[PDB]
């Protein structure tokens, strides 16, 4: 047993949303052992904030057509799929949003909660042409992780809702897209070692840094079982 | 005979799955067999999942 | 994050030499990721005479 263990290096955090993370020195092989297994559960097990429900008023269903409205309802549901939200406190958050006028509705205009932080604020959501067209809505915000969709719950869900209340497939999974490269380390005696770097791209929010704390615990926590019970 | 009649329109939406079908143009067709996750997909050196 | 953990099922030792260990229930992916990353371990790493 010759047991090395790497150091967190550098944190480039290029764009909010792109980081670059070094990390060095890791012994021979063990660049990609680690480096592929962190990959897959990045991708996956990590948990994050979407859109659960929409309810917007004047409106029964998602194929209906609002009047002053661009948008077709489901169109507007796309983009809230896409809306990057942080949720400090609370797992679950009902935030409202009312607008008016001849604006391109963006994510700012949304009455911000305590501690609910607006990734990206200039987020399209919807067009409102007609001035005298008011727009007025509440978006249920979640905290899980990976996908669900609506067709998920609602098979599950045999608990009724109200019709009004229009359900949206949770795209919970902060991490956009993941690689790693694997460069050679060079120590005084050990030129065999290699560095790892990790460049992930991310919606809003989860934090490079603190991504890779959970991803590793996520796969310490398995080891446990193979460790733990022999 | 009739005396009166009701129509209602429902909205479905399908997504895709494992046997529906798909092609190119070129007269490639295709049967989905298996939808698989993203952590599985090959993916190219800048890390982009086919 | 609700953690799903996987317990250690069935140890067949075939032989001394040879065993086989079963494992579940692993949460979707995770089969290849501790799968491929243990085999590496286990061949390339494991320290012997």
């Amino acid at each position: 047993t010759e047991f090395l263990k790497p150091r967190l290096v550098d944190i480039e955090q290029v764009s909010s949303t792109h980081a670059k993370v070094t990390l060095e020195p890791l012994e021979r092989g063990f660049g990609h052992t680690l480096g592929n297994a962190l990959r897959r559960i990045l991708l996956s097990s990590m948990p994050g904030c979407a859109v659960t429900e929409v309810e917007i008023d004047g409106v029964l269903h998602e194929y209906s057509t609002k009047e002053g409205v661009q948008e077709d309802i489901l169109e507007i549901l796309l983009n809230l799929k896409g809306l990057a939200v942080r949720v400090q406190g609370k797992d679950e958050v009902i935030l409202t949003l009312n607008k008016s006028g001849i604006g391109p509705v963006t994510a700012a205009d949304i009455t911000h909660d305590g501690d609910v932080e607006i990734v990206k604020p200039q987020h399209v959501i919807c067009h409102l042409t007609d001035e005298n067209a008011s727009i007025s809505m509440r978006i249920k915000v979640q905290r899980g992780r990976g996908y669900v969709p609506a067709s998920t719950r609602i098979h599950s869900e045999e608990d009724e809702r109200p019709i009004g209340r229009l359900l949206v497939d949770a795209c919970y999974s902060p991490v956009e897209r993941i690689a790693y490269n694997v460069e050679a380390a060079r120590v005084e005696q050990r030129t065999d070692l290699d560095k790892l770097v990790i460049e992930m791209e991310t919606n809003g929010t989860i934090d490079p840094e603190e991504a890779i704390r959970r991803a590793a615990t996520i796969l310490a926590e398995q080891l446990e079982a193979f460790v733990d019970l022999r | 005979g009739v005396l009166k009649i009701v129509k209602v329109y429902l909205a479905v939406k399908r997504r895709i799955q494992p046997g529906d079908k798909m092609a190119g143009r070129h007269g490639n067709k295709g049967v989905i067999s298996k939808i698989n996750p993203i952590e599985d997909m090959p993916y190219d050196e800048n890390g982009t999942p086919v």
